[PDB]
């Protein structure tokens, strides 16, 4: 688990903190995903594992910064100039990266705040009929092709639950994350990628993202609510 | 005098097996194979070396994906390869560094090592939250273990030092069945493709094939003259190749309960500690403590390349299920993928 | 590329761990402990402070690591190699159990061990560190017992300084290689202390001889 | 002593009592066998380099 | 007899014996340095396994040596055709900073080596031991740095002066002025055998202290100890005593009269010669006589 966070300033500054409790955070990449109140999520930051390579988001490269302290287990984001483009509940996101792992396995609870090329994937359908017991399909389109040339094409499905933090549901093309139910399903051609879902329950409801990973600048695709 | 008479009789009953052995001897296997075409020439490049290891390398198994290997070593670590791009995805610490064997689960959420410490642990790849770490210790050996090999998720058969096998329960921890009748140290084993039968080679100079769910030993096999340092099954399941500390190479057949054929050269007098067959069993690779590895032409019983690459004794190798690569380790802490 | 370059850099830092365990590991002295069971091996390791027995232990700002494998009673030869690249080879010799039987006397089988693990093949220049323990019961039990039992070709005075020099010169004989490796005798007390200095001043020789093997003096 | 000497006796017989075949039988299916799985060998057939995993 | 070089009073001499005896000493430094300090280069470099800081010491004196040997029939030549350079100005300034740089970088690179095998054997649980094989290049590197900087001087000179129908090529005349690089010729010799002489006494000395020269090998390492002890005093103290005695005739008599000097002058470049000496001894005392 993870949690924590600042709270509402006007036009200042606030630094932004995570305490990671019991997963080994010495050898996992954290990410700050944040989401804005009423659009999709959004990469803003990432540390690797030793504090190596760090990457920021286009619109947060002068004024954000990212740091992380392996003792304690506490993850800090520290932003200078605050604007009001910048608003929303900033997500903390673990990753680990080896030949089989899953990342963005785990979403923190994620804290709010107000104030007072790249890859860009469409996700053109944003409302699908709810009714239970039904097989619904949610399609997705990128830029450019995702299939790396190591055969792996990058791209990954999100759920949020309306209320909770966002869920792994697919990792890459086809894997399926741990703990999800074996009815969602995942198959794509390069460019276009749709997720498959069996039979519909009661706790599928939600807003759907769909992420890629092939260069870091990463965005996703402003979700399909079911 | 009850002592002498059943001494008497066993002698008496094992001439009995010896006769009925060479009865069924219509045929050499040289004699039968020799219309065929040798497979000639065959040169294996290294197509990858992966360092990392501070001291020998006793042990190592592939994955069943063919991409991911583990290898054992004395510094104490346990180190997982990517074979593809010789990245490490993992290093396991042990207890003891004093490992002579490591496996990989079927499955890959799993690996075994053990040694000198009389215990196999199991260790956790999947690790739902952190990293690596032990799941159980499977204690009540009473020599060092010589090899384990992973039956399932739940079940590992470990053959220890101490002349006895051993089936075991990773989630309760205890011998379900134990194998007894070596007279000698256990040194290697090897599960049958069906993963219903295994043969294990002991110091005895006899490869005993055993049965995992009766218990009790079905066949004995002998001719060789000293120990025996490792043991691989063909890949049909109804033959086995022995390696002993005579410098020689045998072929057991489970059916004809005899040696067929056997692969020795007047040129090496240094015994082999480990063999493995092809994807096809056409080839039969042998590690030598003359510091290379040797090819061998299973149906006919000639040498077809060597692969010297390696600076001191041979101590492991490996052949991907998909069997497009062969993986050798050392005592240089080096490990090299060949073809 | 952007999932394998951070895969990779994974691997680097698993590298750069490695090389920190290894020279740490590297800056140690391994010392293998050998004997005859009840030959005082339990009492020279507190002198010095299933499976296989491992104790830690410092002395002038110098790591000992030592192992002891009396507990395997299985086929040396089969696990004796993995011990080849120890600094020293500590052997504990019960010098009281000359007339003791295990048939054959107790002191003969530890000769037979001995010359076994002098002359293995993967042991040709490693030193051997020999302690003859029990002297205090050795030289109470030669006034009322002679050395004849243990020796028979034994000839001269049933005193200590005569009997216990014998018995290292017939433990010195076993040396066949003279010319490659050098046994160190040492008579230990059962309460006595100064025996973690003879092993000191005994490693220090091997790592000198090791040194000189670098700058290729020797 | 008696008893294990009467257990390795009674083993003994179980090996004796088994159906064995001639090895002309046993070594025409060992032959047969490898030249079932003749092409799908990578190590005795080298593939292309193309398909190789390890050279590029 | 008399000349001037950069208005300071020089007695430069142009002796018969030289051609008749220098070009036959020479020569045989070279024809057996060439094989001696090259092929051990060669076993340096495709022959050897591995590589620890004792090794990359003995490299960087093996390369110093090399370079010296190369030196010698562009200095042949000028023995031969008794001081007379004819080969231009900037090769002349070349031939006397690359000869001068090269002998005290291989007196560097053996005091270094006595000093690391002194720390092998005094102090054998020293860290000093266990430096890695960045650390020694570092060194080695900046070793040759120290030895490159205190002779950049002989680069900024002009030195093919005329000497009558000649051309002298000479950074060692007979001068009555103070100068480094006479005073950095005596530090070449006095410095390093203090450190030689007691890296030597005290590895014998504790050897001996501890009963180890019962071991065969540590005495065949014993006596090559002293070796390269001898052999350092014997082929750099002769051109030392000289120059020591051409320092005292310049104080108690002066450049007044340029006779005086006729007998050592021929005498220093005679024992000169012996300090190439070592570079010609160096792979037979030092690679090859050793078990590796
Ligand atoms: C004899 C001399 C020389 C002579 C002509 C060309 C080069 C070098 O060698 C040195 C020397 O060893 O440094 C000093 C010199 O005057
Ligand atoms: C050289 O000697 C002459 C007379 O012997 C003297 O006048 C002159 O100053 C000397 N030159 C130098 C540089 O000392």
């Amino acid at each position: 688990v993870e949690s924590g966070g600042g709270l509402v300033q006007p036009g200042g500054s606030r630094k932004l903190s995570c305490s990671a409790s019991g997963f080994a955070f010495s050898s996992f990449g954290m990410h700050w995903v944040r989401q804005a109140p009423e659009k999709g999520l959004e990469w803003v930051a990432y540390i690797s594992s030793g504090s190596g390579t760090i990457y920021y988001a286009d619109t947060v490269k002068g004024r954000f910064t990212i740091s992380r302290d392996d003792p304690k287990n506490t993850l800090f984001l520290q932003m200078t100039s605050l604007r009001s483009e910048d608003t929303a509940m900033y997500y903390c996101v673990r990753s680990i990266y080896y030949y089989g792992s899953s990342p963005f396995d785990f979403w923190g609870q994620g804290t709010t705040l107000t104030v007072s090329s790249d890859i860009v994937m469409t996700q053109a359908t944003s409302s699908v009929p709810v009714t239970p017991g039904e097989s619904v399909s949610i399609s997705c389109r990128s830029s450019k092709s995702l299939l790396h040339s190591n055969g792996n094409t990058y791209l990954y499905w999100f759920l949020q639950r309306p209320g909770q933090s966002p869920q792994l549901l697919i990792y890459r093309m086809s894997n399926l994350a741990s703990g999800v139910p074996d009815r969602f399903s995942g198959s794509g051609s390069g460019t276009a990628f749709t997720l498959t879902i069996s039979r519909l329950e009661a706790e599928d409801v939600g807003v759907y993202y769909c992420m890629q990973h092939l260069e870091y600048p990463l965005t996703f695709g402003a979700g399909t609510k079911l | 005098s009850e002592l002498d008479q059943l001494r008497q009789e066993a002698e008496q009953l094992k001439n009995q097996i010896r006769d009925a052995r060479k009865a069924c001897a219509d045929a050499t296997l040289s004699q039968i194979t020799n219309n065929i075409d040798p497979v000639g020439r065959i040169q294996m490049r290294t197509r990858r070396t992966l360092r990392g290891h501070l001291a020998k390398i006793y042990a190592m198994h592939w994955g069943t994906d063919s991409r991911l290997l583990v290898s054992a070593s004395q510094d104490g670590k346990l180190i997982i390869w990517d074979s593809y791009t010789t990245n490490k995805v993992h290093a396991i610490p042990l207890r003891s560094s004093w490992v002579m064997t490591c496996a990989y689960a079927p499955s890959g959420n799993y690996v075994a090592c053990g040694g000198l410490d009389n215990i196999c642990s199991i260790y956790n790849l999947k690790t739902r939250e952190g990293n690596v770490r032990v799941s159980r210790e499977l204690a009540g050996h009473t020599g060092y273990l010589s090899c384990c090999r992973f039956l399932d998720d739940n079940q590992i058969v470990t053959s220890s030092g101490d002349t006895t096998c051993a089936l075991w329960d990773i989630e309760t921890g205890q011998q379900t069945t134990t194998f007894t009748g070596h007279t000698g140290d256990v040194m290697s084993l090897s599960l049958a493709p069906d993963t219903r039968l295994f043969v294990s080679g002991a110091c005895d100079a006899s490869a005993k094939l055993w049965d995992v769910r009766e218990g009790m030993c079905r066949q004995t096999f002998t001719g060789h003259e000293s120990d025996i340092n490792a043991i691989c099954f063909f890949p049909n399941g109804n033959a086995f190749a022995t390696g002993s500390d005579d410098a020689t190479c045998r072929l057991f057949d489970l059916r004809a309960d005899q040696e067929l054929m056997t692969y020795s050269h007047d040129n090496i007098i240094c015994g082999i500690t480990s063999v493995s067959f092809s994807k096809s069993g056409r080839l039969l690779l042998a590690g030598y403590d003359d510091f290379n590895c040797n090819v061998w032409d299973a149906l006919k019983a000639d040498r077809a390349g060597v692969l010297a690459g390696h600076d001191n004794r041979v101590s492991c190798l490996g052949v991907t299920d998909d069997g497009m690569a062969v993986a050798t380790g050392s005592w240089d802490s080096f490990l090299k993928i060949w073809n | 590329s952007a999932e394998d370059k951070a895969a990779v850099e994974r691997s680097k830092m698993i590298d750069r761990n490695l090389r920190e365990d290894g020279e740490k590991a590297a800056r140690e002295v391994k010392l293998l402990l050998l004997g005859a069971g009840e030959s005082g091996k339990s009492t020279i390791v507190k002198q010095m402070k299933t499976g296989i027995v491992e104790t830690h232990f410092t002395f002038k700002d110098l790591h000992f690591k030592m192992f002891d494998v009396g507990a395997q009673r299985s086929e040396r030869k089969k696990w004796i190699h993995c011990f080849e690249g120890v600094a020293a080879i500590i052997f504990c010799v019960a010098l009281s159990d000359y007339d003791l039987v295990l048939e054959m006397n107790r002191m003969h089988e530890s000769m037979k061990l001995f010359d076994s693990i002098c002359n293995n093949k993967w042991f040709t220049d490693t030193s051997i560190i020999l302690f003859l323990n029990k002297k205090d019961l050795f030289e109470e039990k030669i006034k009322k017992s002679p050395l004849t039992i243990c020796y028979q070709e034994y000839a001269g005075s049933n005193t200590y300084e005569e009997a216990a020099a014998y018995i290292q010169c017939q433990f010195e004989d076993l040396n066949k290689r003279k010319d490659t490796k050098e046994i160190y005798t040492h008579f230990t007390c059962s309460t006595d202390t100064k025996n973690v200095q003879f092993v000191f001043d005994a490693v220090t020789d091997v790592i000198i001889k090791n040194n000189l093997k670098d700058c290729g003096l020797f | 002593s008696i008893a294990q000497a009467r257990k390795l006796v009674e083993q003994l017989k179980m090996e004796a009592n088994i159906d064995r075949i001639k090895v002309s039988k046993a070594a025409a299916d060992l032959m047969a066998y490898c030249e079932a799985h003749a092409k799908e060998d990578p190590l005795l057939t080298p593939v292309p380099a193309s398909e190789n995993p390890f050279r590029e | 007899h008399f000349l001037e070089i950069d208005k300071k009073n020089c007695c430069v001499f142009r002796d018969d014996f030289i051609v008749k005896v220098l070009p036959p000493v020479l020569g045989l430094e070279f024809i057996f340095g060439l094989l001696g300090n090259g092929l051990a280069l060669w076993i340096f470099c495709f022959h050897l396994k591995s590589w620890k800081s004792s090794r990359i010491f003995l490299f960087n004196l093996a390369v110093a040596d090399f370079l010296l040997i190369i030196c010698l029939p562009f200095l042949m030549d000028n023995y031969v055709r008794r001081w007379d350079w004819k080969f231009g100005d900037i090769p002349c300034r070349l031939m006397l900073f690359m000869l001068a740089m090269n002998r005290q970088g291989s007196i560097i690179f053996l005091t270094v080596v006595a000093v690391d095998r002194y720390f092998r054997v005094v102090h054998p649980h020293h860290a000093l031991n266990k430096i890695s094989n960045r650390t020694a290049a570092i060194i080695s590197c900046l070793l040759w740095g120290i030895t490159i900087g205190l002779t950049v001087h002989l680069l900024k000179k002009k030195m093919p002066i005329q000497n009558g129908g000649a051309n002298l090529c000479s950074s060692f005349s007979i001068c009555h002025t103070f100068q480094w690089h006479e005073a950095m010729f005596l530090l070449e010799f006095f410095l390093p055998l203090g450190i030689i002489l007691f890296c030597s006494a005290r590895i014998i000395w504790s050897l001996r202290q501890r009963q180890m020269d019962r071991h065969a090998k540590i005495k065949r390492a014993i006596t090559f100890i002293m070796v390269v002890a001898i052999v350092f005093v014997i082929c750099f103290l002769p051109s030392v005593v000289v120059r020591i005695r051409i320092f005292w005739l310049l104080h108690t008599s002066g450049t007044q009269n340029c006779e005086v000097y006729r007998s050592v002058d021929l005498a220093f470049f005679i024992t000169l010669s012996f300090t190439y000496m070592n570079s010609m001894l160096d792979p037979v005392v030092y690679y090859f006589s050793s078990p590796s």
